[PDB]
């Protein structure tokens, strides 16, 4: 059925001449019909087992070249397609594992609002079954109070693959979220402490942040300027538009109504 | 239908705790902000503390050196301008009633 | 007027006369079942030193 | 339009409640549900009240039934109209509202409009939706601390 | 969403998705409103075709919207559709 396909699907295409097959298939799956639902011929699941089975692996083949920004469209319409439903088995080797990783990748880009509203949609599985699914939430929870140590030493367990490219920009967000805490006017922090409380023994990445961000490391001082007050004494502005106000109430208080 | 917004109660156990004893001292060193709760690292304690504080959760202030956790006080709400404010909007009201 | 039509539902349906009154909850949660002997939480405490 | 006033004045307004009802009874909620996105499209330009009232009430309710995304809606709803209500209506959206705030991780400015909601309730023996929305208030102010 | 094939460039992709969408635009305007800027970058820009469906599609959404000069105007733009 127009296939096409059984030649490097398993085996790897490390950038090979695929992406304009998968370019291909796309055109010819819009040509035979329906692409996205449109109710009809409920019986015809080879063009939907076909459909979903590309999509998935052109997603799975498409972490692999870190295509974050069409990531997206393969992971949107597979969501599409997991609740037409009709009467297509659901079961695939994933519909777990994508959704696992769907998750991380939602969490990395620092979104937890939609993250959560994720949430809203597989309703017994969640600390029961999928390893998959339960080791994500387990991440977020542990993110949700302050404890991180355990966090970062959660890197040896993984439950499918390496994941690099969801885990090291977690790891970077987390540098940005420690970052945005550790803030707030306090003393001194000397060369050594704020560079080895997160990882960074003693190289220019500090000195990155530092040259990036403020705090003018000067007399061994790192200080942000928390105070902000402002705002003086300033009745000249209320003499003004207090005069306003008052010219209304007696306005709207004799006028005949 | 109200089970998942429970099922994450936990951390915020942890900060209600925290709160009541921001209301309760002002000046407190942290040997003792985990040992009262149970908490074994002093280490954590820092952070789940500064966060509480990102939120606005409690209004103190860290010397990360020092040791010691310490509240401003802010006082004389009522010299501002904001009782006027909340005193205009209801003869706002009223005279629409 | 006060129509108070509702899909949602009454939902459900003693051993507690002993009303106190009023309230009587935070009081009851402060000493909620430890620290009782007062008599003794004095006593065994002159000792203590 | 001619005998719009009278016409949707009421019996309208209540009849669309009673119809959604039926199918909620013992029935799917779809195609009702496109039907109440046109009736209510068709309101808001002729006429302005209890037209955009009962409709957005019932359509923001079918769509909790599911879990459906929810809130891409409220923002360019327009609100439910102040100037009229019946104040019952406005006590069910300030609930509706409420929670789909909640759930995003909206916490310390739901209590406020939820609270809000509940002192709007009648003074009625009903205790359909008032032990609801207690039990929800219960829960968020447990959060925070 | 179906949305989402607006990016990539193939010129017959896009005039099949926003081909379809002015199908389901009648209630789905709510979800459709977050992108109408990246519809109306296809529309007065020579380097595409059917480009009036484009306009049609943005005086749809307008439309629901309440902004009724932005719908005038891209109906005058849509022309004879």
């Amino acid at each position: 059925m127009y296939e096409q396909l059984k030649g490097e699907w398993n085996r790897k295409s490390p950038n090979l001449s695929k992406c304009g097959e998968e370019l291909g298939r796309l055109k010819l799956v819009l040509l035979e019909l329906n692409f996205l639902p449109t109710t009809g011929t409920k019986l015809t699941k080879q063009q939907l087992i076909l459909a979903r089975d590309i999509l998935e692996i052109g997603a799975q083949w498409s972490i692999l070249r870190k295509d974050i920004p069409s990531f997206e469209r393969y992971m949107a319409q597979l969501k599409c397609y997991y609740f037409d439903y009709k009467e297509q088995l659901p079961e695939s080797a994933y519909m777990h594992q994508l959704l696992g990783l769907n998750l991380l990748f939602l969490l990395s880009q620092n979104r937890v609002a939609e993250f959560h509203t994720e949430l809203e949609r597989l309703p017994a599985k969640d600390i029961q079954t999928n390893v998959y699914i339960k080791h994500p939430v387990s991440l977020e929870q542990y993110l949700m109070e302050g404890s991180y140590n355990k966090v970062f030493l959660a890197k040896g367990n993984i439950p499918a693959e390496s994941y690099t490219f969801f885990i090291d920009i977690l790891l970077d967000t987390i540098r940005d979220e420690i970052a945005g805490c550790i803030e707030k006017a306090y003393e001194k922090i000397l060369f050594t402490e704020a560079t080895r409380i997160l990882f960074f023994n003693t190289p220019k990445k500090m000195t990155d942040y530092a040259k990036k961000r403020g705090w003018v490391l000067g007399p061994n001082n790192y200080y942000s300027f928390a105070s902000q007050q402002q705002k003086p004494e300033d009745t000249t502005i209320p003499s003004t538009e207090l005069a306003k106000q008052v010219i209304e109430y007696a306005r709207q208080l004799e006028m005949i109504v | 239908g109200t089970y998942t917004l429970i099922i994450r109660l936990r951390h915020n156990v942890i900060k209600t705790g925290v709160r009541m004893i921001s209301l309760s001292y002002s000046r407190i060193s942290l040997a003792d902000i985990a040992q009262k709760l149970q908490l074994d690292s002093p280490e954590d304690a820092e952070f789940i503390v500064a966060k509480a504080i990102r939120d606005g959760v409690i209004e103190a202030s860290i010397n990360h050196e020092k040791g010691y956790v310490q509240s401003k006080e802010m006082i004389d709400i009522y010299s501002t301008r904001e009782p006027q404010l909340a005193f205009h909007q209801r003869i706002s009201f009223c005279l629409d009633i | 007027m006060s129509e108070k039509k509702q899909p949602v539902d009454l939902g459900l349906l003693d051993a507690h006369v002993w009303e106190d009154n009023w309230d009587d909850d935070n009081v009851e949660d402060d000493f909620s079942n430890q620290l009782r002997a007062e008599l003794e939480k004095h006593g065994y405490k002159m000792e203590t030193s | 339009s001619t005998q719009n006033r009278r016409a949707l004045d009421l019996v309208a307004a209540k009849c669309y409640y009673y119809h959604a009802r039926v199918y909620e009874f013992l029935d799917k909620l779809d195609v009702v549900r496109s039907f109440l996105h046109a009736r209510l499209r068709t309101a808001t330009l002729r006429h302005d009240a209890d037209g955009q009232a009962t409709l957005l009430n019932l359509l923001l309710r079918n769509y909790l039934h599911y879990s459906l995304y929810d809130q891409a809606e409220k923002l360019v709803s327009k609100s439910v109209f102040p100037e009229q209500a019946n104040n019952n209506e406005w006590a069910r959206y300030l609930y509706y509202t409420g929670r789909i705030k909640a759930i995003q991780l909206e916490y310390s400015e739901a209590r406020r409009t939820m609270t809000n909601a509940l002192r709007k309730a009648p003074q009625h023996t009903a205790v359909g939706f008032k032990q609801t929305v207690h039990k929800l208030l219960i829960v968020v102010e447990l959060l925070l601390g | 969403g179906i949305i989402s094939l607006l990016d990539e460039d193939e010129p017959q992709l896009k005039e099949f998705a926003l081909h379809k969408l002015n199908a389901v635009v009648n209630d789905f305007w709510a979800e459709i409103s977050e992108s109408v800027d990246k519809i109306e970058v296809l529309y007065e820009d020579e380097g595409f075709r059917s480009r009036q469906f484009a306009a049609l599609v943005a005086s749809k959404v307008f439309y629901h919207l309440g902004a009724f000069e932005e719908s005038l105007n891209y109906a005058l733009g849509a022309g004879d559709l």
